[PDB]
RNA sequence: UGACGUGCAAAUCAAUCGAACCAUCGCAGGAAGGUGGCCAUGGAAGUCGGAAUCCGCUAAGGAGUGUGUAACAACUCACCUGCGCAAUUAGUAACUAUGACUUGCCUCGUCCGCAUAAACCAAGAAGACCCUCUGGGGCGGACCACAGGGAUAACUGGCUUGUGGCCAAGCGUUCAUAGCGACUUUUUGAUCCUUCGAUGUCGGCUUGUUCAGAACGUGACUGGGUUUAGAACAGGUUAGUUUUAACGAGAGG
RNA sequence: UGCCAGCGCGGUAACGGCUUAAUUUGACUCAACGGUGCAUAUGCCACCGCGUCGCUACGUAAAAGUC
RNA sequence: GGGAUUAGGAAUCCCCCA
RNA sequence: CCUUAAAAA
């Protein structure tokens, strides 16, 4: 059940944070 | 008293030895002129043309012109009309048989030199040089 | 979350390039 | 492919 | 078609006769009509000549001009059209025997072509523009080059002749073209390179004949750069390609690039014959600088080198004082024949032998240059004229009396009358 | 044509418009006489060329096969014997030539004007080019959009070598071959075989140039020539995002 | 010597027409159809008026030019 | 080209996407 | 419409 997270990137662009527990 | 071995330079049908031989032949020892003069109107006037040989002995440190004929031209020598040809008239085939006297009559002065049988050889000789007639004596 | 992309970019350049001199 | 925008479901 | 050279030396003989004829006053009336030129417009400008003779402050003189005009006039119209290598009229009434006078027309049509119109109706046939023809003039095939085609041209002293001419399409520029333009390029220089095959030779075809050469030209002559490439190419020419002048530019090009290049042709030429001077001379010193002494020069050795075998390479100035005159007695006692030197022409002692004291008569004048004309062939190897223009040339004269040659071997100094004869009987075998 | 260039940023240091958006519808010896044959040739007398090519002697010798001499001479051979989740800018003037007169094709013109975490599993990309009776199409007989094709061109490569390149009449003073010599893909055409859901195309590291082999070496360097929109063209000129891991005579030497 | 060389002078006293060995010769609007009438029986031997272009030479000069 | 007019000539009068 | 360069104060 790892958590989720976003984070920006190119033009506009989400990109997967998700910890690795 | 010089003497010396003959050349036998003529080749020419021309009197007078050259177009004008009298004076170029002179040196500075100097010459007494002889058979260059008259003489070569005995040979003009008579053996005229056919290129006839001339002997150079020089007896006394001066030109001596012989007038006798070798050969092989000797045989042209047979005709009664020979007015000149100027030049480039077609190589002009002069030519009309032979006298049937050819044999010893004419070929008694060719007797120096020629060696072997005479009958079976010498009078026989003279027949080849008759390429020039085309006709033979027939 | 979610939107995506769409744009002219860096990688459309070339594409532009490759149209530019047939 | 349904267009919109906010909820997850466009581009589906 | 050695009878065609025969009738050359009758225009020879002609034109001595006619140099030599001259007449009292302006009646005198040289001509020459130019070819592709109408006769009748020269008619025309002859009957305004007529016109000017209308009025004259003299009797006799206005007679015979107007009697030369008539006679002009009536002899003109025999012809109907323009003859071949132009026409060359001569008219007058020249004086001869003691002063006799007569009316004389002198007509030919030369073996040699020129392009000039010359009237002038004074005293003296002015045969000089004619000497040029006297002359064996090589012929001067020019190719002119251009981007659209090429004119085959020609020249010959005076006489310009378009032999061909064409036209093709160029390749040129890529232009835009594309991503590849470069195999346009190669079509480029493919046309280029087709340009250089068939169109040179088709001058093959049209000049070198047969082995021999027809031209001492082969001028390039062009705007563009194809004759940079011309030259510089082993599809040109075998041998030929020595016998190029000089480049020659043309900035407007075509006929009118052909015409600028007639002149530029003329003083390359003067420099290609400044070339021909100094090679030609320039053997000759080649000869001198062996000890082998297969040379010879001056009036001394160099006649009875010609009365031996031909000398390999003859050598003679144009203008030479020493004249062959005939010494021959009235009764010919003595033929006699000798070169005149100005010492010798001052003194005159040789007319009087001291064998008889009888001067030797004059029979007609046979002049040592024209003695040279009369037969060198027949002396065998080949006449040749040199000019004192060159710097080597005023050395050939004052260094060499201005005559000699190159000998095909050495030759002794004549001794006794052996060595004499050896060397006379054979001037005679070689006569 | 910097830095960044899956960035700080869908342009930094109603995001869509050449018709908006939303839903609906071998060696030695002899090789010679008549005669240096005739003719031509400046001369060529075996050996420049043309014709002719006959025989005395004899164990041999040709009107001479090959060198040589200017030519002879000379040496030999045929034969003979022995070892915020705008945004690339017609005819003619008295020399000749000429001609009163009657943005440029050629072109590099010289010193009467053709035509004023992610991607990915080389990458991202169903080519905005070409094409949808025809040995591609057109002829002959580019503001553009979409569905497809190597069934149908242009880059390379393959096949083909037409193209291009690499025996001896004669030249070479004399003498055919000292030296020259007539009668492979580094070029190109042709083929469409491979590639249209893609193999980034040239040159380089005075004209942009080649010129004056290694996917036509080398762009996960330059934008100069080409070069999409500004001022239909193998008609010109300008500004235009290039992505991601001794001898010789001497002269000379 | 005879517009050549030279010093304003020097230019022999400083029926038409082809043809033809010859077709003798004089005579060009009216005023034509042995050499010299431009030395005079003889010597010598003034209306038919008065810039452009192309050659040469330094706009001019130098030419018989073409309008 | 031959006549006529003029002193003699012109003139006039006679017979293709990379 | 024009007028020898082919020769006098």
């Amino acid at each position: 059940p790892k958590m989720r997270r976003r984070t920006y990137r190119a033009h506009g662009r989400i990109n997967p944070y998700m910890s690795s527990p | 008293p010089n003497e010396i071995k003959v050349v036998y330079l003529r080749c020419t049908g021309g009197e007078v030895g050259a177009t004008s031989a009298l004076a170029p032949k002179i040196g500075p020892l100097g010459l007494s002129p002889k058979k260059v003069g008259d003489d070569i109107a005995k040979a003009t006037g008579d053996w005229k043309g056919l290129r006839i040989t001339v002997k150079l002995t020089i007896q006394n440190r001066q030109a001596q012109i012989e007038v006798v004929p070798s050969a092989s031209a000797l045989i042209i020598k047979a005709l009664k009309e020979p007015p000149r040809d100027r030049k480039k008239q077609k190589n002009i085939k002069h030519s009309g048989n032979i006298t049937f006297d050819e044999i010893v009559n004419i070929a008694r002065q060719m007797r120096h030199r020629s060696l072997a049988r005479e009958l079976s050889g010498t009078i026989k000789e003279i027949l080849g040089t008759a390429q020039s007639v085309g006709c033979n004596v027939d | 979350m979610e939107p995506l992309v769409l744009s002219a970019k860096k990688l459309s350049s070339l594409l532009t390039c490759k149209y530019i001199p047939p | 492919r349904v267009r919109g925008g906010g909820t997850h479901r466009s581009g589906q | 078609a050695a009878d065609r050279n025969v009738e050359i030396w009758k225009i020879k003989k002609l034109i001595k006769s006619l140099e030599a004829a001259r007449g009292n006053g302006t009646s005198m009336i040289s001509l020459i009509i130019p070819p592709k030129d109408q006769i009748s417009r020269v008619a025309k400008m002859l009957a305004d000549e007529f016109g000017t003779a209308s009025n004259i402050k003299s009797r006799v003189n206005r007679l015979s001009v107007l009697g030369a005009i008539t006679s002009v006039q009536q002899r003109l119209k025999l012809y109907n059209k323009v003859p071949p290598n132009g026409l060359v009229v001569y008219c007058g009434t020249i004086v001869t025997e003691e002063g006799k006078e007569k009316k004389v027309n002198i007509d030919f049509e030369p073996f040699k072509p020129i392009n000039t119109s010359l009237y002038l109706c004074d005293n003296k046939f002015h045969t000089e523009a004619l000497t040029a023809l006297l002359s064996d003039d090589s012929k001067f095939g020019f190719i002119v080059i251009d981007g659209s085609g090429a004119l085959f041209g020609t020249l010959q002293g005076n006489t310009r002749e378009v032999l061909h001419k064409f036209t093709v399409d160029l390749p040129k520029k890529h232009g835009r073209g594309g991503q590849s333009a470069l195999r346009f390029a190669r079509l480029r220089m493919e046309k280029r390179h087709n340009y250089v095959r068939k169109v040179a030779e088709t001058a093959v075809q049209l000049f070198i004949s047969g082995d021999k050469v027809n031209v001492a030209g082969l001028v390039l002559a062009g705007s563009a750069d194809f004759k940079t490439e011309l030259s510089q190419s082993d599809m040109f020419d075998q041998r030929l390609q020595s016998k190029v002048l000089k480049l020659v530019d043309i900035s407007y090009g075509g006929e009118n690039g052909f015409n600028q290049a007639i002149e530029l042709s003329t003083e390359v030429l003067s420099n290609v014959k400044f070339i021909q001077e100094k090679k030609l001379i320039g053997r000759y010193f080649d000869e001198i600088s062996q000890d082998t002494g297969k040379y010879c020069f001056g009036v001394e050795d160099t006649l009875k080198a010609l009365e031996m075998g031909a000398v390999e390479i003859l050598i003679v100035y144009e203008n030479l004082d020493i004249m062959r005159y005939v010494l021959h007695c009235q009764g010919t006692e003595e033929e006699k024949i000798l070169y005149l030197t100005p010492e010798q022409e001052k003194d005159k002692s040789h007319f009087t032998d001291k064998e008889t004291g009888q001067e030797h008569e004059l029979i007609e004048s046979m002049p040592l240059l024209e003695w040279f004309a009369n037969n060198y062939k027949k002396f065998g190897a080949t006449l040749e004229i040199v000019t004192d223009k060159s710097q080597e040339g005023s050395q050939f004269v004052k260094g060499f009396g201005g005559i000699g040659g190159i000998l095909r071997y050495r030759v002794d100094f004549q001794g006794m009358e052996y060595q004499g004869g050896d060397d006379e009987f054979f001037d005679l075998d070689d006569y």
